[PDB]
RNA sequence: CUCGAUGUUGGAUCAGGACAUCCCGAUGGUGCAGCCGCUAUUAAAGGUUCGUUUGUUCAACGAUUAAAGUCCUACGUGAUCUGAGUUCAGACCGGAGUAAUCCAGGUCGGUUUCUAUCUACUUAUUCCUCCCUGUACGAAAGGACAAGAGAAAUAAGGCCUACUUCACAAAGCGCCUUCCCCCGUAAAUGAUAUCAUCUCAACUUAGAAUACCCACACCCACCCAAGAACAGGGUU
């Protein structure tokens, strides 16, 4: 859920 | 079990052994100083295309040198302590392009060696030596074993090549080894400052042999070519060589006439064998220079 | 007696034969060139044979900041401010293109190295070329001028206030604050001078050097 | 007398023996003429090494 | 030594040179394969919103041993083909500039002091 | 990488290492014997030799007094030093301390060594005594030695 | 990082049994003539060192209880004395300490 | 094929390769007098700048250079790095829509994990200065190419006597050394085809080696300019 992995 | 000599003898006997072996090896050197009284091999004059056996020396350090024009040249001092020949080989016996000789270097303890080489040095007549390096040579320059190689084997105005082992840095990084730019410091570089970064591509799926990456650097036989002689001093058996040379101080180095196309044919004015001080009508000076070197004790230069 | 700071070798290890050879060479040169005794903080005038100049000779007077190097490559630094601009030279005292040395004045400063004269006021290094030699008696002690020096504001190059330099000519009581000196004494490392394995005893080798100098001189 | 061997045609010029040392740029081809001049045995050696089967008994 | 983006002080007496301006002279190019600039090397210098060629008299790095070092850098203006702008330079300059007098004859002529 | 470095890294800094070996020397000077890890005593041996060399100067030398004050923390052993140990080695110039390797520590299995000022009071150590002159090889050696002496 | 295949017992066995991982058998032991126990060449006999240390520690206890507290280190040499011995003219001026035992075969 | 996860743009480091050559090399033609240029053949050994705003690749601009080449490598490379764009959760503006909310519209901000199990791997060029030379060439103007000498930059390999960062030593900003060519064409004689014709007719011409390493159970322990350990050198 945060761009990412896993921002 | 395996042991050493110092243990199975007494303190009153150790100095006896020391002085005895020192006297013995020094007497061997004094006996082999003069080869002409022995049986020398046939001597031949210089010819075009021929070669000369080099020698090996001991680096002391560096020094400055000034020319007549006042410009500077840094210079290494190479010393030759004993540097005796060890053996001779024939072209068809060694199966090589060219005949070969062997030259020894630094005299060391006869105790820290192997039985085979000890027997070899005994039957040869000389003490042991640190390094025994090989010199390619034509047959006309055949030199007998047990012959000392003095510093007069070379002269000023001469070009030369020198081989030796480099400084040992151990396992070093890709940067100091190969000279990569590295990665910046700030701007968010996370644990990547001196890394090599990429290694190869993605489709290649492997790393090419001969790729640059961290490893042991130094401690290898590297050679420098085209150096030049500025001064020879005979009583100390030291020679000057321009610029610099590989290796640490007090290292053994190999020296040979320069092989370059421009510096190959000049071998007529020089002794085709080594320099034999005995038997000559005259004895050379202590030191001798190139004509374009300001000699100490001479007046300061003054142009016009 | 007095020995030069370049006959003595460096702490590093090597064969004393190298030192002996370079020593006898520089002494064969000393037989010609006089190198009048001097120290740091002495004012020296030097004449050198330069290939390009009016008469191909170059004169230069300056205060000695330091004597560096060993052997034939030994040098001394000179400094002088002329026309409001500060020049410095590094002279090799065994080069043959130098014609002769002269000591206009012989002094010793509290600081063994005087590189802080860069940041010091120009008037301290302002020495005229036309000043004649201050004749000194042939056998007397060395005059030590116990003085202190004013300096440019803080924007320096070397950060002289630290204690590793162990220098005293500067006047930081005026040049900075009690707080800044207390902050600078942070780096105080007494174990440097209290340690006893790092220093280099010289008596042996300097005695040998005296011996060899006397021998080569009388020979 | 592997030195005194003869091909059929212009093989000395057209045929190429190629090998990669392993390093980048180490791909090198040599005509049979060059390969004969440098080693008169290698031609027949390679021919036999090819005719032979590819098992461990080949060596 | 002298390279890109170095505050230099013009030494000769020139209106363009010693005219006060809210930005100091700054070297933005050196006419060598590398970015460093040693004595006797042409460079390019920005003054008062324009740019002109110049020749650096002395740098504050230690070069050769007895070659002089200057506590501050120095440079003199010059036209494209060696016509100096300033009339004279009362400050000292290195003697190593008259080695190339074949090109800087007028720059050496307009000088007074030498070191 | 290091080439020619004579010192070795011991604690959490130069101050820390000189303090450590200072405590070692202060404990060694009074008992004139001490066991400790090999490297520490190895480097401290030179410190002790230099320390007694500067104690030879006597109690008058302000330099040596300040040095001993720094190096010794108990402040009761420097007079002992000047008045006992310098007179003890007034004749000798070197070989002030004997250093001998011993078995490892019990639990840590670290190599240890005992260091001891020569000419102590407490009992001696079981030093390694060289083989007797009466042995076969020593007797043959003495035989040809006396033979050479007779010849010359 | 993470493995991808369970390493086989035979390869693990080759790894952990190669001579590099094995222990060195050392031919560097001999008997001490005094005690009769075995010792490394360059190392001292542990038995002899232990007995010497015990004696040193007991005489240290004695000199400590004699001095009676810290900061009492004298500025003179000191000498031990065992039962059945008299101080010598040489060590009269030197401090003396008494001990309840007899002179062994090795200590002077 | 891969959605029980194949991690993007540009940039940094490292670069491997193709040649459809930007430079340097050798040739043919020219509407090539010469310096300048255009085109075509061969040549991939070597190299192919620094900055201003922009996330930028590109582009514009400034100064240069012999040159500032095109492309492939998972739009090479994020278990090596950055996250400035794009951009989840917040918010402002313009517009759409009643509203929720939306806009390849903008704008500020917004956590980039891994201890390596296996494969693989880990020691010579170029510019410039001088004679050629104001020469040939060229009405003049302009203006060389060859050969030679010198001084430099780059890349590689080494060194501490200067100097510097420094101090028993390590390093550069400092010092020393660096040697071979490349094939496309232009020429002789001469037959098929009796002249001629450079020859896929026989033939004649312009056409890599060298150097480096090299022996061996003394070897507990100690020292080392040798080294993570093992190893290597010394202990006279
Ligand atoms: C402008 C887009 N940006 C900023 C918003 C996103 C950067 S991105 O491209 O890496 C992101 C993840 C993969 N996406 C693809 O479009 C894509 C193309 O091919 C593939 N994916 C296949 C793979 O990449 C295989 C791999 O196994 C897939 C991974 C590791 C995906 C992990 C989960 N990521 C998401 O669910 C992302 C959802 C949003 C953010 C979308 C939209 C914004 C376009 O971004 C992507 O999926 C994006
Ligand atoms: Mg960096
Ligand atoms: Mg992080
Ligand atoms: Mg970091
Ligand atoms: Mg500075
Ligand atoms: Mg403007
Ligand atoms: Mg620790
Ligand atoms: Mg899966
Ligand atoms: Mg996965
Ligand atoms: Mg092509
Ligand atoms: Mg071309
Ligand atoms: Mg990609
Ligand atoms: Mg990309
Ligand atoms: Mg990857
Ligand atoms: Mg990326
Ligand atoms: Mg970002
Ligand atoms: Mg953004
Ligand atoms: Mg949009
Ligand atoms: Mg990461
Ligand atoms: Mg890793
Ligand atoms: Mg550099
Ligand atoms: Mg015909
Ligand atoms: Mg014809
Ligand atoms: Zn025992």
């Amino acid at each position: 859920x945060t761009x990412p992995f896993x921002x | 079990s395996g042991t050493w000599w110092d243990e199975h003898l007494s303190e009153e006997n150790v100095p006896f052994i020391k002085q005895l072996v020192s006297d013995e090896d020094k007497a061997q050197l004094a006996s082999k100083l003069c080869p002409l009284k022995d049986e020398p091999w046939p001597i031949h004059p210089w010819e075009p295309g021929s070669f000369r056996v080099g020698l090996i020396a001991l680096k002391l350090g560096m020094m400055p040198l000034w020319t007549k024009d006042g410009q500077k040249h840094v210079v290494t001092l190479l010393q030759v302590q004993d540097c005796h020949v060890l053996k001779y080989t024939s072209k068809e016996n060694c199966n090589g392009k060219m005949a070969t000789l062997s030259v020894g270097g630094k005299t060391v303890s006869r105790f820290r060696k192997a039985t085979s080489i000890l027997e070899f040095y005994r039957e040869l007549g000389l003490p042991p030596k640190q390094t025994v390096k090989i010199f390619n040579i034509t047959d006309n320059a055949a030199i007998k074993p047990g012959t000392p190689l003095y510093a007069a084997h070379f002269r000023p105005g001469q070009y030369v090549d020198v081989t030796a082992k480099t400084i040992g840095k151990g396992f070093q990084g890709v940067m100091k080894r190969w000279g990569f730019k590295g990665q910046p410091a700030t701007h968010g570089q996370t644990k990547t400052h001196r890394r090599p970064g990429a290694v190869a591509t993605g489709d290649i799926g492997r790393v090419w042999p001969g790729t640059k990456m961290p490893g042991k650097m130094g401690n290898i036989y590297r050679t420098e070519y085209g150096l030049k002689v500025w001064r020879i001093n005979t009583k100390h058996n030291i020679i000057y060589v321009n610029g610099s040379v590989p290796g640490h101080k007090n290292c053994l180095v190999k020296v040979k006439d320069s092989k370059l196309p421009a510096y190959k044919d000049l071998g007529k004015n020089l002794p085709f064998p080594t320099y034999f001080p005995d038997g000559d009508e005259e004895e050379l000076p202590e030191d001798l220079y190139d004509e374009n070197v300001c000699q100490p004790g001479a007046p300061s230069i003054t142009f016009a | 007696r007095f020995l030069s700071p370049e006959f003595i070798p460096r702490r590093g290890r090597t064969d004393p034969l190298k030192f002996q050879i370079e020593r006898k060479d520089m002494l064969e040169r000393r037989k010609v060139l006089h190198i009048p005794e001097f120290y740091v903080g002495s004012i020296l005038r030097v004449t050198t044979a330069d290939p390009y100049a009016s008469g191909k000779i170059s004169q230069f007077l300056g205060i000695c900041i330091q004597r560096s190097g060993r052997g034939l490559g030994a040098t001394f630094i000179l400094r002088n401010v002329i026309e409001g601009q500060g020049v410095e030279i590094c002279f090799e005292l065994y080069n043959p293109r130098v014609q002769e040395i002269q000591v206009v004045k012989l002094e010793k400063r509290l600081d063994d190295s005087l590189l802080y004269l860069r940041d010091a006021l120009p008037e301290y290094s302002t020495f005229d070329v036309n000043m004649k030699p201050v004749v000194q008696e042939p056998n007397q002690k060395v005059p030590v001028n116990e003085l202190k020096v004013k300096m440019k504001p803080k924007p320096w190059s070397k950060r002289w206030e630290r204690p590793n330099f162990n220098i005293k000519g500067i006047r930081f009581d005026l040049c900075l604050t009690e707080q800044q000196m207390k902050e600078a004494q942070k780096w105080n490392q007494p174990w440097l001078e209290f340690d006893m394995m790092r220093e280099y005893d010289t008596s042996k080798i300097e005695a040998a050097i005296w011996k060899e100098i006397e021998a080569s001189k009388r020979s | 007398n592997t030195r005194h061997i003869a091909f059929s045609g212009n093989k000395w010029e057209q045929k190429v023996y190629s090998s990669h040392t392993g390093y980048p740029g180490g791909f090198r081809q040599v005509t049979a003429a060059q390969l004969h001049l440098r080693d008169p045995v290698a031609i027949v050696k390679l021919a036999i090494y090819g005719m032979l089967p590819k098992n461990l008994h080949r060596r | 030594a002298i390279q890109k983006m170095t505050r230099v002080r013009v030494v000769d007496n020139s209106a363009l040179g010693n005219s006060p301006y809210h930005r100091a002279p700054r070297c933005i190019h050196v006419y060598k394969k590398n970015g460093v600039g040693k004595v006797g090397d042409q460079i390019l210098l920005a003054i008062k919103g324009q740019k002109k060629k110049a020749l650096i008299v002395g740098h504050c790095m230690p070069g050769p041993r007895m070659t002089p070092r200057f506590d501050s850098n120095n440079v003199v203006l010059i036209e494209d083909n060696g016509n100096p702008v300033g009339t004279r330079i009362k400050t000292p300059i290195p003697t190593s500039l008259r080695k190339r007098e074949g090109e800087y004859s007028k720059v050496l002529a307009i000088a007074q002091n030498f070191v | 990488i290091s080439h020619g470095r004579v010192f070795r890294r011991m604690g959490l800094g130069p101050e820390s290492r000189i303090h450590l070996l200072r405590n070692l020397l202060t404990g060694l000077v009074r008992h004139e014997r001490i066991e400790a890890p090999w490297a520490r005593v190895d480097e401290m041996r030179g410190y002790a030799e230099k320390l007694i060399d500067y104690g030879k100067l006597g109690d008058t030398n302000e330099r040596a007094m300040r040095m001993a004050d720094f190096w010794l923390t108990e402040k009761d052993l420097i007079p002992k030093l000047f008045q006992v140990l310098a007179p003890r080695y007034k004749d000798q110039t070197g070989g002030y301390t004997r250093m001998l390797q011993i078995p490892n520590r019990s639990l840590d299995r670290a190599k240890m060594a005992v260091i001891e000022y020569k000419g102590n009071c407490l009992p001696p150590l079981p030093l390694p005594r060289r083989d007797s002159h009466l042995t076969l090889l020593n007797q043959l050696l003495q035989g040809l030695r006396q033979d050479l002496r007779q010849s010359q | 990082a993470a493995p991808k295949n369970r390493r086989t017992i035979e390869v693990n066995r080759c790894r952990r049994r190669n001579p590099q991982k094995l222990i060195k058998v050392k031919n560097n032991i001999d008997v001490c003539p005094e005690c009769g126990h075995l010792k490394q060449k360059h190392v001292l006999c542990a038995y002899c060192y232990e007995k010497v240390c015990k004696e040193t520690a007991e005489i240290r206890r004695q000199i400590g209880k004699q001095e009676g507290g810290p900061f009492k280190a004298p500025t003179i040499e000191t000498v031990v004395l065992y039962t059945g011995e008299t101080p010598s003219e040489q060590d009269q001026g030197k401090r003396i300490i008494e001990r309840d035992r007899k002179r062994p075969s090795w200590f002077t």
